[PDB]
């Protein structure tokens, strides 16, 4: 139980996301009234882990 | 006031302006009972002599040109004080808070 | 890369975040959260990049 926990605690430490792209978002231009959207982009913190 | 995408902002064109719409809150809004300031377009001759209090006020004058006719006013300030109003773009308005922008 | 997109339904998309502050946030199971959140002036462009 131990062992399985420091596994976990080190997955812990080491997951994790990032923002790497501008977000977006979207809206009729001419008269500002109604938004549609939002967009972006993200990725692992580092090249340490999946996620 | 103005309105888009839902709020509404509001300013205040003018330091007089602000300074008369500050005299009706400290009236009416909240009932304190020492006032600041007190703005009359009594002649402070005789204002002063129904108000014995006033004698002892700073006082600094500033006219206003309504529907052509020149009416002054007689603001009459007894105690060092500083407040603000706001002047542009602020749609948060009854929260006492500057928005980024403002 | 992934890419992540949040479409609006009737109950959100009749306000416009006009001098307002956005916050979303992105809790997987296992690993730390990440909270995203900007502060928007005005939109311009139809595609505004805050």
């Amino acid at each position: 139980k131990a062992k399985s926990t420091i596994n976990k605690g080190e997955e812990t430490a080491s997951t994790a996301l990032t923002l790497s792209g501008s977000v977006l978002y979207a809206v009729n231009y001419p008269s500002n009234t109604r938004s549609y959207w939002i967009y972006f982009t993200v990725s692992p913190s580092s090249g340490v882990s999946s996620v | 006031q103005q309105t888009n995408a839902g709020q509404t902002y509001v300013y205040y064109p003018n330091p007089y302006y602000a300074l008369l719409a500050l005299n009706y809150t400290l009236s009416k809004i909240d009932k304190v009972s020492p006032s600041p300031l007190y703005i009359t377009t009594t002649t402070p001759s005789s204002a002063t002599q129904i108000y014995p209090f006033l004698a002892h006020d700073n006082m600094f004058t500033f006219t206003l040109n309504i529907s052509g006719t020149l009416v002054t006013y007689y603001a009459f300030v007894n105690q060092t004080f500083a407040f603000t109003y706001p002047v542009a773009g602020d749609p948060l308005i009854g929260s006492a808070i500057a928005p980024a922008g403002s | 890369v992934i890419g992540v997109m949040i479409l609006f339904g009737p109950d959100l998309g009749s306000h416009v975040f006009q001098y307002q502050t956005i916050t979303i946030q992105i809790t997987p199971n296992i690993g730390s959260p990440l909270t995203i959140s900007e502060y928007v002036y005005q939109p311009e462009g139809s595609v505004s990049v805050i």
